[PDB]
């Protein structure tokens, strides 16, 4: 029988993960503290990394990516995109942004400078303010590290109602270091006409819970654009999460480790009106729309838990 | 050169005993004359640790026999083994015990004790290092029980900074000769919380199941549950005879299984025990399955009931130590419930390549377990059943012991019971 | 030329050094009898080989070594082996009963019965030295004598050597091998005592040789005589620089020069490649780009750790065989762009490299195949504080329950000792984070 | 990348790449050995005292 142990009692993706191992009769959960497992199910901060792959006899797999807060950093992900030349700082789907601590506070001016003189309204975050001049943006963050990114003026507004939204994406990737892409995505569309944040924190007139999935977003695009989610958008979409990916691989891949990793990403995604996708933010510690639990939960089971740990048409796009 | 002098006291310890020096004699290849005549130098690298070397290349056990009536020695003189034990080392009075700890432990007991020492000091002034003493005795009588734990107490006071052990054989009512033996053994117990290191704890009724549910015996003897017993006792030891690397003294033996010095009462148990089939051949997960089964423990205790502070396995014969860590591993990871948490590597594991003269493989179980605080309780409710009608006393305050004493010894073995139930919820 | 002078402390020390002075003959070509048929000079010289070896009249060339044991049975095997004529009595220390696993009667019951006579053998070997320039100490973590009477050693040695320099070659525990349960507790106890005494500590994780010997040398349970082949190999490539001519690391202290800059993080990681089967009839034979690459693979080095999420401070290349400076310098640029190397701020981004053209002695009859060209990385990063923060835990999983403290107590050690001893693991795993640091969503 | 310090000999050469600049005294210990000696020496008597009684 294989073991596990659960540290993060706050995740609803793998509280789900947790039954479902609990629902095969070959999974047993040992106490939190109890070295002796197979599978941790880690804490979202301080996961001690290492201690894993010393039980003698015993593969152990953790559902965390050691050094993957790279990319799941608003800072830090603006300086991996700028430093790596993977993806150069002439990265076309990614908004121009600078990281300013309360230094790139004098490079921020001179492009700012340089197209009002020549549309530059921006956005701050890590309390989330918008502005149209800078003087304003740089008093707000005096008030951590921020990072000032060039706002998207012209979005996708998705009619009947001319408002915006966001598209999450669930990334796996397995201990292989394969990438597989849920089929299933949602839009997170705001309710307002253009409404500025489309977050699920901040309703219902046109879709429940102001979430719209594939299936829905997809027919829209036929009718109202005359093309599809896959040609338009999702293209795009495949694109960015290889090259975020395969960019910090040989940093945090434990191919040749004494432990193996997975993880589940949330990659949020922008469009705007030229049908171009954009990339916001990438998350490491991803919840999922309600009715995505069962379907994504399961095959987290599948393809990152039984790969490694075998039992007695795939959901997901392998990249 | 670590030596270890072996003392037997009492009927139950004295037939033991013997039994466990004609097991060992056969493995290290010793005839009853004390020639050797085996075939491997395994037999000797440390036999100095169990044996004497006397003129002639024979090799004499160091042994002392005690007893306070002379049946049982007279027996073991005439048993098969009897000329191999040095005769001066036979210690006996005439007028016997009568089941009586008083007896052994203040009054006949008080009048040979300083003989006993005086061979004891005999041993130890020929040890290039004396490492200490093992005492095989039972709790339930008067000699064993008073006389040996008086013993215990005057050896640790001329050796303080040497080992003392015990193999100690717990009473049952259902294999009983007297009805005081819970006054004796709980008399007993407190002198061994206070003056021993390690005490293999027996329990007669796991051994009468053992012979009666497992081996098939419908009608077990005394020499039956000696035989379990003298197996086991050999396995105990297997690390201190043979060349090995883990708990090869009896020092490095404590410090890896006692994290609390009063709690050092060990679960024994052997692997394989079948009935009489016998011819076939043992894998390394039937040995593994088996020897961590209750049913083969010789405590009469249930490990589900407590958790393991320490466990030490030691597997006897040629066999894959691969397979032996897998399987060792298998059932550290499957049950780690049984397994306390704060104590990392609490199970550790010895292979000897010599197995028993009949066996091609066996394992013998160590267990410091919490759930030993059964065997304590039960002799507790019988102490306490009889001492609540102060019933039989007479035997004990006519040698001059006053009621006193025995509540205090009731306290002393609660506490102990307490002490135990502390750290399996921990 | 200035001496080295090798303790040996404890079974592990004592076995380790004693498949060290094998190894060490056959690269001299010095025969198991002390004879060395090539050293001209007959009855003295100061060559390199000399640091490690004094003379007689007689041509025999004897080791500047002490085996110091609390119990005589793995000393012995020393008195009979191979290389007893390499030794006289006077090197080999017994005592009759060990430290049974307890750091506390290691240091201090059996320790100060025993550290005057240590001490007058070790004065014998240095004043026989016209220069000597410090000790080697071999000891294990986990044992009674190895940690125990270690640490004492170590703070008499900084005493009556005050100018000399001291390194370790220290064997972490590992539980598939160990002995004992309070190895945690050892461990920290004698790295505590041990901390201020020693400029340069090589750690060794049982662990790790362990695996190598599964995985490279297809050993279904290695052995200590396989693990100790594969140390002494290693050991070798860290003091052949002390051995033979050359410029780099040719005294001990430019081994803190080159790896220390704090005093208190003096803890290089080793990794060393090729380990490769004498098993089979043909093994391709590796490059220097291929080497020098599995120099940055988890699997190959002394201690299981993860040097991408750690900072280095210090990175030696220690070569072995047909190695031309060209090829390195191809290597290291091929790796730099594909490999998670990043040093700290104030140190420079580089490599001292070391060649030496012999290709390493494999033993007749080992395990280790014979290869051409063969590499040790000696790295400062501070990833080997993992190593730190694996024990410190199993330490504190026993301490809060007291486990196994009175046998301590016990030997006239107080209760405040470990306490102390952890507190201090707790500042070193602090400067290593301090160095090499940058839900529902 | 450069290299510097190139030496050469018979048996080896060695050189450097760089790719990108930036105690207790002896009566304190025997004080400390004689302190935990007699703490032994105290608990020893203890036991004899308490076997006596
Ligand atoms: C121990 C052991 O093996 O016990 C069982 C029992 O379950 C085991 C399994 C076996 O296969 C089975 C069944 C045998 O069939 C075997 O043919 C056989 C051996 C190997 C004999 O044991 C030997 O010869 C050993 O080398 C031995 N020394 C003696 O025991 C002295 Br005679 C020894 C053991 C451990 C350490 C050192 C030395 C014993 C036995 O009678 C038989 O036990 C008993 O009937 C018995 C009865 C009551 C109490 C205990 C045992 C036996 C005989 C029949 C002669
Ligand atoms: N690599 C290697 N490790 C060893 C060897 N011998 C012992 N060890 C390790 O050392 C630890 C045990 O310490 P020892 O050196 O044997 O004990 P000691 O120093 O002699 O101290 P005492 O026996 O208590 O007096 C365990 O973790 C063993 O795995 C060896 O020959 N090679
Ligand atoms: N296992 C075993 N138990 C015994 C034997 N003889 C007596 N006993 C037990 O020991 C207790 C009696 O003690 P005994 O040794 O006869 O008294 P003593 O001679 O005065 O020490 C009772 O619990 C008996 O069941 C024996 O040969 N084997
Ligand atoms: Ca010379
Ligand atoms: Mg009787
Ligand atoms: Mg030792
Ligand atoms: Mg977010």
């Amino acid at each position: 029988m294989y073991t596990f142990v659960v540290r993060d009692e706050n995740s609803s993706v793998y509280a789900e993960v947790s039954r479902l191992l609990l629902a095969t009769g070959q999974w047993k959960r040992l106490r939190k503290d109890n070295p002796r497992f197979n599978l941790m199910l880690g804490e979202r901060n301080r996961l001690p990394f290492g201690r894993l792959g010393h039980e003698p006899g015993l593969v152990q797999l953790v559902n965390y990516y050691r050094g993957a807060d790279k990319l799941c950093r608003k800072a830090s992900l603006v300086k991996l995109i700028k430093t790596s030349p993977e993806l150069s700082e002439s990265c076309t789907w990614f908004p121009e942004s600078y990281v300013i601590y309360p230094d790139e506070r004098e490079v921020f001016l001179a492009a700012y400078n340089r197209r009002r003189e020549g549309g530059n309204v921006w956005i701050a975050k890590s309390g989330i303010l918008i502005s149209s001049e800078a003087s304003e943006l740089l008093d707000f963050i005096d008030e951590q590290v921020h990072v000032i990114q060039k706002y998207l003026e012209k979005p996708l507004l998705l009619e009947p109602g001319h408002r915006k939204f966001d598209i999450r994406s669930w990334v796996l990737v397995d201990h292989l270091y394969n990438i597989y892409l849920y089929r299933e995505g949602v839009l997170r569309t705001s309710s307002e006409p253009y409404c500025h944040l489309t977050n699920h924190c901040i309703y219902g007139r046109y879709e429940e819970g102001n979430e719209m999935f594939f299936e829905e977003f997809n027919q829209y695009l036929m009718d109202a654009l005359n093309t599809t989610l896959e040609n338009s958008i999702l293209l795009q979409i495949k694109h960015i999460i290889r090259s975020c990916l395969m960019c910090i691989e040989p940093a945090i891949s434990t191919k040749h480790l004494h432990y193996q990793s997975f993880q589940l990403f949330g990659f949020d995604f922008m469009v705007d009106e030229e049908l171009k996708v954009w990339l916001i933010e990438v998350n490491g510690a991803p919840a999922c729309a309600q009715k995505l639990y069962a379907e994504l939960c399961q095959g987290i089971v599948d393809v990152a838990i039984s790969s490694v740990f075998p039992l007695a048409t795939s959901i997901f796009i392998k990249l | 050169m670590r030596e270890i002098v072996h003392i037997q006291a009492g009927q139950c310890g004295n037939q033991i005993g013997a039994k466990f020096w004609e097991v060992i004699s056969d493995e290290h290849g010793i005839d009853p004359t004390g020639s050797y005549h085996g075939d491997s130098d395994l037999q000797l690298e440390r036999i100095n640790v169990y044996y004497n070397e006397a003129t002639g290349n024979k090799y004499v056990p160091r042994a002392i026999l005690v007893d306070l009536e002379p049946g049982t020695m007279d027996s073991v003189r005439s048993g098969p083994f009897g000329q191999i034990f040095r005769p001066d080392n036979f210690v006996f009075g005439q007028s016997g015990a009568g089941n009586n700890w008083a007896k052994g432990h203040y009054t006949e007991g008080a009048e040979l004790v300083d003989s006993v020492l005086d061979v004891v000091r005999k041993e130890s002034e020929s040890c290039d290092c004396l490492q200490g003493f093992q005492l095989t005795h039972s709790l339930g009588g008067g000699t064993g029980s008073g006389m040996g734990t008086l013993l215990i107490s005057k050896i640790r006071e001329e050796y303080p900074d040497r080992i003392m052990n015990t193999f100690s054989v717990m009473p049952s009512p259902k294999v009983s000769d007297t009805v005081v033996e819970p006054y004796n053994a709980t008399l007993s117990v407190h002198q061994l919380v206070e003056n021993t290191d390690e005490t293999y704890c027996i329990d007669n009724e796991a051994l009468y199941d053992i012979c009666f549910r497992t081996l098939k015996l419908t009608t077990p003897t005394y020499g039956d549950l000696n035989h379990l017993v003298s197996a086991t006792m050999s396995g105990v030891t297997t690390c201190l005879r043979f060349p090995g690397q883990l708990n090869a003294d009896l020092r490095k033996l404590a410090v890896n299984m006692v994290p609390f010095p009063r709690l050092h009462f060990f679960m024994p148990g052997f692997a394989p025990l079948t009935s009489r089939q016998q011819y076939r051949a043992l894998t390394v997960p039937e040995l593994t399955q088996q020897m961590f089964d209750s049913k083969n423990m010789m405590a009469a205790c249930d490990p589900r009931h407590g958790r393991y502070l320490t466990v030490a396995a030691i597997f006897r014969g040629r066999m894959s130590m691969k397979e032996v860590d897998e399987q060792m591993l298998n059932v550290q990871n499957k049950n780690s419930s049984y397994f306390v948490e704060w104590i990392p590597n609490n199970v550790k594991t010895a292979v000897c390549d010599i197995p028993p003269r009949g066996l091609k493989m066996s394992a013998t179980f160590i267990g410091n377990s919490t759930a030993i605080q059964e065997l304590f309780k039960r002799i507790s409710e019988q102490f306490t059943a009889m001492f609540r009608r102060k019933a039989f006393l007479h035997w004990y305050t006519g040698e001059g012991m006053d009621e006193m004493e025995f509540t205090e010894a009731e306290s002393n073995m609660n506490d102990l019971v307490s002490e135990y139930q502390q750290y399996q919820d921990a | 030329m200035r001496e080295c002078i090798s303790i040996h402390v404890g079974q592990a020390g004592v076995q380790i050094g004693n498949a060290c002075w094998e190894l060490y003959c056959l690269e001299h070509g010095i025969q198991p009898d002390g004879q060395m048929p090539s050293d001209k000079t007959i009855g003295g010289g100061d060559d390199s080989f000399n640091t490690f070896f004094s003379e007689t009249g007689a041509g025999k060339h004897v080791p500047r070594a002490v085996f110091v044991d609390l119990e005589p049975t793995v000393i012995d095997e020393v008195r009979t082996g191979t290389y007893r004529q390499l030794f006289h009595p006077e090197q080999l220390i017994t005592g009759k009963e060990d430290a049974a696993n307890n750091y506390a009667r290691g240091h201090y019951t059996i320790g100060k019965e025993i550290i005057d006579l240590v001490l007058d053998r070790i004065r014998k070997l240095a004043d026989q030295c016209t220069g000597l320039q410090g000790f080697l100490v071999f000891h294990s973590f986990g044992g009674g004598t190895g940690s125990g009477f270690t640490s004492l050693l170590m703070e008499r040695l900084s005493v009556d050597y005050g100018k000399k320099s001291k390194l370790e070659f220290s064997i972490y525990p590992a539980p598939q091998v160990s002995t004992a349960v309070v190895e945690p507790y050892n461990s920290i106890l004698t790295t505590h005592t041990t901390l201020e005494h020693s400029d340069c500590a090589f750690m060794v994780d049982n662990e790790a040789i362990y695996d190598i010997c599964r995985r490279n040398l297809d050993i279904e349970r290695p052995t200590y005589t396989n693990l100790n082949r594969l140390i002494s190999q290693i050991v070798s490539s860290i003091t052949a620089s002390l051995r033979f001519d050359g410029a780099l690391n040719v005294d001990l202290t430019e081994f803190q020069t080159n790896l220390v800059p704090y005093p208190r993080i003096h803890f290089p990681l080793a990794t060393y490649a090729p380990v490769i089967s004498a098993e089979k009839a043909y093994h391709e034979q590796l490059s220097v780009a291929e080497i020098t690459n599995a120099c940055f693979e988890p699997a190959n080095q002394m201690v299981k750790c993860d040097p991408r999420h750690g900072k280095y401070m210090a990175c030696c290349l220690l070569y072995r065989g047909d190695v031309v400076p060209k090829d390195v310098n191809a290597a290291i640029a091929t790796i730099k762009t594909k490999r998670s190397i990043q040093f700290v701020d104030w140190c420079p981004t580089g490599f001292k490299v070391g060649i030496n053209y012999q290709p390493p002695t494999v033993v007749p009859g080992g395990d280790l195949a014979k290869v051409q060209r063969a590499v040790c990385m000696l790295s400062n990063t501070t990833a080997i504080a993992e190593a730190w923060a694996r024990l410190d835990h199993k330490f504190d999983l026993m301490y809060a329950k007291r486990a196994f403290v009175h046998w301590y107590v016990g030997e006239g050690m107080e209760e405040g000792e470990f306490s102390e001893a952890r507190e201090d693991m707790a500042a070193l795993e602090k400067d290593y984070e301090e160095v090499g640091v940058d839900g529902e969503e | 990348m450069e290299v510097i310090e190139l030496n050469k000999c018979t048996s080896g050469q060695s050189f450097e790449v760089i790719l990108k600049p930036p105690d207790p005294s002896l009566e304190e210990i025997q004080k400390k050995l004689e302190a935990a000696e007699e703490r032994r020496k105290y608990q020893e008597a203890e036991l004899l005292k308490h076997l006596a009684e």
